């Protein structure tokens, strides 16, 4: 019992800071929308997009 | 020489003269446009 408590609280605050960190970065990822990425940019559309 | 022939003369001969005269110093000018693109686009990248 108290160690399935213990436990299961643990948990608990550990879900608080992951999805925190989960929706953060994703946040980060909208913030700035980097263009200088090599699998990003062919240019002209196709025929130079692999 | 009359005085309205020659504001004709003002109008249709000096004015657009006196604009041509203004050198554009183009060079220069290619300097400031391609400041000018680096400068909107600055911390945002590329296309288009």
């Amino acid at each position: 019992e108290e160690t399935e408590r213990i436990v299961a609280n643990h948990i608990r605050e550990r879900e608080g800071k992951t999805k925190d960190q989960v929706l953060l970065l994703i946040d980060i990822q909208v913030s700035y929308i980097n263009t200088n990425h090599e699998d990003f940019i062919g240019f002209a559309n196709a025929q130079q997009r692999s | 020489l009359s005085g309205g022939a020659s504001i004709n003369r003002i109008f249709h001969e000096r004015f657009p003269f006196e604009i041509v005269k203004m050198e554009f110093n183009e060079k220069e000018l290619r300097r400031e446009i391609s400041y000018a693109i680096k400068n909107i686009h600055g911390i945002r990248t590329g296309l288009f």
